[PDB]
């Protein structure tokens, strides 16, 4: 039910199997693992500077010192039905710094 | 048989007149005149305990698996750091109560010093000519800080390697040259190698050598200006009036020296620190909720909780948002470092100040100092506004904004009451010069008057109504038993009612005694008064 | 008499001379201003609630009253009206309890009847 | 200021993956 | 308190009658909207509600006899006859507060169910008292 309210981003679509979706597990404010998942609230928290990442909104943050949403990996099944990355991430991973822009 | 030891010890140090200078040096008595002291006694244990606790710790990163003392954690991969900080714990024989010495000797050292630099700041020491002093003790606070935050990150621990993995990652989003910065001092991406290298070989050489050069400047210099003292009865501004250093002050610094040392050994037993068994070695993957680095570092870390998303992006280039909690706390450093001057320039006076003041008698200065109070208490408590959402039932949401808001609004509150409260405490001292002590006698007139009996201070002029007596920057009086009015005069012990013979004359004794102090005392002030004229 | 230091009267701050002591009233506003520079400036973060925003604009809506009230120093004036049985300024009070305790002023006239009444003859005044 | 690069969806979407080789 | 001591015989009495009309009222008879049986918490609560009617009554009787007339229970009686010491009061104090402060701080701490808050608040409870007893006692400071 909550698969089919997620909004995706931009050249991002086709990242996610059919109910599976991955994302970097190293907070966009500093280094830290965002590793608190709300089951219902689909919000992911991160323990050290208490940002909130959307889960339906491609990790896009709602709360917190982040800014940046958190990058999602590209995931795939192959042919023996093992999850596989199918590709690589669109964005450099972690915090933010000087030359980290496009 | 001591009479040729001194006799061959000055016949070549030519030292009879350098001693006895330095032994008849008077200091001022008063309680708020040793918490300098409790820093310097946390300090030595901190550098003996520490030594003890090197001939233990290997600062490796290189990965072993764990074979030891504590019997879970055995076949875990850990590096070499943690795996000797777990052995000084369960495999040396009271290496547990040394290390729990040691932190909890740094815990005492930073509040050693938070402590004494508040005395500092409101009673008026860091004035004129005490400011290399104030800059050396703001040194010696952040490198404190500094020595503190590498120390606890030596065990490489699972809560420690969180600590490292925010600081790196705090240097690396500094705009232009924090990328080569953050290279430059990891020696690569984090973690590296030679990593808890660099660290053990500052935190236990570079930063002791300064800390320690520092103190040693600080305490020379302190012994340069033989201290400073409150106005009071005889005591001028080019005089002390105290105890010398022998017998009285030597010994009483060793007793309170031992009494620090002692208290240190008691919590070191009976109460628990960094329990790293429970934590784990470092991963980057895994976390914890309470994730707080160590009480004097959560006011930084309570800066970057409550500095909202903003980020300045800039074509090719970025500016993170926890640059500007850099920026912040750099004006913190500042406005702290340089407070003489700041002061100086808006009082304009500069006139080389040897007398302390109350607090109560600069009320700008201490409504400043509440405000800056409020304001690191509030960034120290968002600091750690996880463990104080869940444990005291508050919406963390709310806690986060708490910390943004009241940052604003906890400093305005606490600056007005404090200049209320500190004019109301000089209102209260001008009433007892005017009229007297407020004894708790309300007679009734003959003609049904309630009237309460005031005691003067001073000469009356015709039916009561005391000449009101100048205020004098010292304490004044405000109760009856100030004045021993409710001094026991009933000599024995708990059972024993001692002799009337021996009891009669041991109060005449003290009654002589503090009639010829007294005497003195204003012989004192008279004495200054017919110097000021000429 | 009191002294008058540094724009700080004695009257009002009795240890003027001693301390630092008043800020100029144009810090104090530079401070207040500042500081709803700020309170509107959290209104930019990334939060999607607006509870937060509610209590944000009520509390700098209270600064911005404070230092409006703080700019142009408003002030009253005395009543100046009469109620019943209330006598105005420049009225001096006799001392009813000295009348009372001996026959003078407001108890200066009292007919015999009287005296008995409070339980006093009249042979025992002259 | 307000966002780098990250935009929204372009348009909704719907599949059924049914990843099969017997 | 010539006549203090007397009045509460009357609040005394009329409780001690209520309490014995409502046991055995209420344990005797059955009235249909109730049951049959004394009840626990009027019996005890109005018998001890006596009590301290009569505890006041009876202290403030013993005390009333060796007691001279005094200006205050005499009818006809000159403002100049108390002329002299009312005693002692206490001018002013800061422990009031601080007690309060300390009562609030365990209040929290039960309300929270921390044994070190229970633990701290009771034992800032007792300095403030201490401190607000000892107040003029605090003995002149020796050197
Ligand atoms: C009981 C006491 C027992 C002694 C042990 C205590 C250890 C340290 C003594 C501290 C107390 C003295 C404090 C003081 O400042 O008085 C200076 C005092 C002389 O005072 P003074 O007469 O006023 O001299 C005028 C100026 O101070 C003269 O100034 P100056 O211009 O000639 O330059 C001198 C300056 C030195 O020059 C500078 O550094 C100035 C910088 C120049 C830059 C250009 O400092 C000194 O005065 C050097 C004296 C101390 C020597 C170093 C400490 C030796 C202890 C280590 C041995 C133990 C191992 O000198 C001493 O007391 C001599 C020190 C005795 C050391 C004993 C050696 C050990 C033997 C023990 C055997 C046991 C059996
Ligand atoms: C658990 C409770 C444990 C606390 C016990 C601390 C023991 C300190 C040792 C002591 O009492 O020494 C004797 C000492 C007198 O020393 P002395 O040798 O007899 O007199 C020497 C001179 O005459 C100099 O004396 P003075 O006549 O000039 O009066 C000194 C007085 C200056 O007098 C004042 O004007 C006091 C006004 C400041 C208090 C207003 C608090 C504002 C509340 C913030 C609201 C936030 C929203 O103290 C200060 O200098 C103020 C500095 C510290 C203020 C920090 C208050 C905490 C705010 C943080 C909130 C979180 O007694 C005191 O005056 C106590 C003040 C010492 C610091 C304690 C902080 C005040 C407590 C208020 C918070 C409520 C606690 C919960
Ligand atoms: C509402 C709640 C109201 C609470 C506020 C009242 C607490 C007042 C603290 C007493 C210290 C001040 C004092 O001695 O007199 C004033 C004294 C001036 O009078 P004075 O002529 O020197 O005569 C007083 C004697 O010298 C003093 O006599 P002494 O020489 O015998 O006493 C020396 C020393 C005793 O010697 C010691 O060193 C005692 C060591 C402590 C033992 C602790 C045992 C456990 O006194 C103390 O340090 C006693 C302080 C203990 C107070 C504990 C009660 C605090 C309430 C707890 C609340 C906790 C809230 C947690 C915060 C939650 C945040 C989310 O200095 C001051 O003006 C300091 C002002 C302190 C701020 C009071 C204004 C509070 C406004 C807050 C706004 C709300
Ligand atoms: C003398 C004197 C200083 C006079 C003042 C005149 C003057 C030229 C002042 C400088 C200008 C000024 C007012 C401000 C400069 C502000 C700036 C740009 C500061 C950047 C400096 C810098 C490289 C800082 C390093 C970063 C720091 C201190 C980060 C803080 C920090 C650290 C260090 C942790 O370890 C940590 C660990 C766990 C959680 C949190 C933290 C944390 O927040
Ligand atoms: C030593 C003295 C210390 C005393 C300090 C006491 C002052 C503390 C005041 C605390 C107020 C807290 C009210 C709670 C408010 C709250 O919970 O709201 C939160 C956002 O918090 C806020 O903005 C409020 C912050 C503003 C408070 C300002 C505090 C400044 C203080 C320091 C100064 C004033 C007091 C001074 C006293 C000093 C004494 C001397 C005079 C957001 O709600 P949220 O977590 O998102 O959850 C919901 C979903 O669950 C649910 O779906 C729902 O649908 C959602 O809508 C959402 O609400
Ligand atoms: C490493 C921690 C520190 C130690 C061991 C230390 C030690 C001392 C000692 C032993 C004294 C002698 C007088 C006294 O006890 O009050 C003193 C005085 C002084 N200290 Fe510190 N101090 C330290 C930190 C600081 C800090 C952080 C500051 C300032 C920000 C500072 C500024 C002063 C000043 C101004 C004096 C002079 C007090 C006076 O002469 O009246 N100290 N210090
Ligand atoms: C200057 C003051 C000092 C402070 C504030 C300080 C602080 C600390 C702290 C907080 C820890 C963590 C202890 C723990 O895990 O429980 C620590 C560890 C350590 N310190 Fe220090 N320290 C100081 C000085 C020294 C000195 C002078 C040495 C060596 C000569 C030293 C050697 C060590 C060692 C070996 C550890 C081992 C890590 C461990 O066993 O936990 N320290 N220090
Ligand atoms: C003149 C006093 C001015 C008071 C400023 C109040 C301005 C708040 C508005 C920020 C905003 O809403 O724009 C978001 C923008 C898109 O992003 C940015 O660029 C951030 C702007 C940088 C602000 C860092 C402030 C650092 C704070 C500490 C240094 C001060 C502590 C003392
Ligand atoms: C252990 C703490 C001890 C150190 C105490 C700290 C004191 C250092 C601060 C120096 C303050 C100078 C005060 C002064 O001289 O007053 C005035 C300085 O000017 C100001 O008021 C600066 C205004 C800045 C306001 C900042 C707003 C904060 C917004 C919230 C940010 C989130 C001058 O005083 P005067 O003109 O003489 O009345
Ligand atoms: C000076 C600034 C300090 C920075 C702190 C930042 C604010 C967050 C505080 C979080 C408090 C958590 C309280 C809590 O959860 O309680 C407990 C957890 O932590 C503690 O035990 C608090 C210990 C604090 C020291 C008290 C010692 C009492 C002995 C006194 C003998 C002299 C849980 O309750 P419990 O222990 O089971 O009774
Ligand atoms: C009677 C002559 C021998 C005793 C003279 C005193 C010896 C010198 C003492 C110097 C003390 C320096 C510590
Ligand atoms: S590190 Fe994840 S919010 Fe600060």
């Amino acid at each position: 039910a909550d698969a089919e309210k997620v909004i995706e981003r931009e050249g991002q679509e086709s990242f996610h199997y059919g109910d599976y979706y991955a994302y970097s597990k190293i907070c966009t404010h500093i280094g830290c693992p965002t590793s608190l998942y709300e089951a219902q609230t689909n919000r992911i928290l991160c323990p050290c500077h208490q940002s909130q990442f959307d889960a339906l909104h491609y990790g896009k943050p709602v709360f917190g010192p982040a800014a940046r949403a958190l990058p999602q990996l590209p995931i795939t099944v192959d042919e023996e039905g093992y999850l596989i990355a199918a590709g690589n991430f669109i964005e450099p991973l972690g915090p933010a710094f000087w030359e980290r822009k496009s | 048989s001591l009479a040729t030891v001194g006799n061959n010890l000055d016949s070549r140090y030519t030292m009879a007149s350098g001693i006895r200078r330095q032994i008849n040096k008077v200091f001022p008595t008063h309680w708020s005149f040793m918490l300098g002291e409790i820093a310097l006694y946390s300090f030595i244990v901190l550098l003996l305990t520490g030594v003890y606790l090197t001939l233990f710790f290997d600062p490796s990163i290189t990965k072993v698996i764990y074979d030891g003392g504590y019997l879970p954690l055995n076949g875990v991969e850990m590096s070499r750091a943690y795996a000797t900080a777990l052995d000084i714990s369960f495999e040396v024989r009271g290496g547990l109560f040394i290390r729990q010495m040691h932190h909890w000797a740094a815990l005492l050292f930073v509040v050693s010093m938070l402590v004494h630099m508040l005395r500092i700041f409101f009673t008026g020491a860091f004035r004129r000519p005490r400011e290399a002093n104030w800059i050396i003790g703001v040194v010696l606070i952040i490198l404190g800080m500094a020595e503190g935050f590498m120390g606890y990150s030596l065990p490489d621990d699972l809560l420690s390697g969180v600590g490292l993995r925010i600081m790196s990652a705090i240097i690396v989003g500094l705009p232009i040259i924090g990328t080569w910065m953050h290279w430059l001092i990891f020696g690569g991406d984090f973690p590296s190698d030679l990593m808890l290298d660099r660290f053990y070989i500052a935190h236990v050489l570079i930063i002791p050598a300064i800390l320690l050069g520092l103190i040693a400047a600080h305490l020379a210099l302190v012994w340069y200006q033989k201290h400073t003292q409150f106005p009071g009865a005889g005591r001028t501004e080019n005089n002390v009036i105290g105890i010398r250093i022998m017998p009285l002050f030597a010994v009483k610094a060793v007793a309170f020296g031992l009494i620090v040392f002692g208290f240190l050994a008691l919590l070191a037993g009976v109460t628990t620190i960094n329990a790293i068994w429970n934590l784990g070695p470092y991963n980057p993957s895994q976390v914890s909720a309470g994730s707080q680095p160590d009480v004097y570092m959560l006011w930084t870390d309570g800066a970057a909780r409550v500095m909202p998303a903003w980020e300045l992006y800039l074509g090719n280039y970025t500016i993170p948002a926890v640059f500007w909690v850099a920026v912040m706390l750099g004006i913190l450093v500042v406005l702290l470092v340089t407070y003489p001057f700041i002061e100086r320039k808006f009082t304009g006076d500069d006139a080389h100040h040897n007398l302390l003041q109350r607090p109560r008698d600069v009320p700008v200065r201490t409504s400043l100092g509440v405000m800056a109070l409020v304001f690191y208490i509030l960034l120290t408590v968002s600091g750690g506004n996880d463990v104080y959402a869940m444990q005291f039932h508050v919406s963390l949401n709310a806690m986060t904004w708490i910390g943004r808001i009241g940052l604003i609004v906890g400093p305005a509150i606490a600056y007005f009451i404090t200049y209320r409260l500190c004019i109301g405490l000089q209102r209260s001292d001008r009433e007892v010069l005017e009229h007297g002590i407020e004894t708790g006698i309300i007679k009734q007139m003959p003609n049904g008057a309630f009237i309460e009996v005031h005691q003067p201070l001073g000469p009356v002029d015709d039916h009561g109504h005391p000449i009101p007596l100048p205020y004098a920057g010292a304490a004044v009086p405000k109760q009856m038993n100030q004045l021993g009015y409710a001094e026991v005069e009933t000599r024995g012990g708990f059972f024993g009612p001692d002799p009337e013979d021996i009891r009669a004359k041991a109060k005449e004794i003290e009654h002589a005694n503090h009639i010829e102090e007294a005497n003195t005392l204003r012989a004192l002030n008279e004495a200054n008064i017919e110097r000021d004229k000429n | 008499e009191p002294e008058i230091y540094r724009g700080v009267s004695t009257l009002d701050e009795p240890s003027a001379a001693w301390g630092w002591h008043g800020l100029k009233r144009n810090t104090i506003q530079l401070a207040g201003w500042i500081s709803v520079l700020f309170m509107l400036g959290y209104n930019f973060g990334n939060h999607k609630g607006h509870v937060e925003t509610i209590w944000l604009l009520v509390i700098t809506a209270l600064l911005v009253i404070g230092l409006l009230i703080h700019l142009f120093e408003p002030k009253l004036s005395q009543v100046r009206t009469i109620t019943s049985r209330n006598k105005p300024v420049g009225h001096v009070e006799p001392d009813w309890t000295y009348d009372q305790a001996t026959l003078t002023g407001t108890w200066g006239n009292l007919t015999d009847s009287q005296l008995r009444s409070v339980n006093i003859e009249p042979s025992r005044v002259a | 200021c307000x966002x780098x690069x990250x935009x929204x969806x372009x348009x909704x979407x719907x599949x059924x993956x049914x990843x099969x080789x017997x | 308190m010539k006549s203090s001591a007397k009045l509460m015989y009357g609040p005394t009495v009329f409780m001690a009658a209520m309490a014995v009309i409502y046991i055995f009222a209420t344990m005797h008879v059955s009235d249909g909207g109730s049951v049959k049986g004394v009840e626990w918490v009027g019996s005890v609560a109005l018998v001890l509600s006596a009590g301290l009617t009569l505890m006041l009554g009876v202290y403030l009787h013993f005390t009333e006899v060796r007691v001279d007339v005094l200006p205050e229970d005499w009818e006809e009686a000159e403002v100049a006859d108390k002329a002299g010491t009312l005693g002692f009061f206490s001018p002013s104090s800061i422990w009031p507060a601080a007690m309060s402060g300390a009562v609030g701080f365990l209040a929290f701490g039960v309300v929270y169910f921390h044994y070190w808050m229970i633990a701290v608040g009771l034992m800032l409870l007792i300095f403030t008292i201490t401190k607000l007893n000892l107040q003029y006692g605090v003995p002149k400071e020796k050197h």
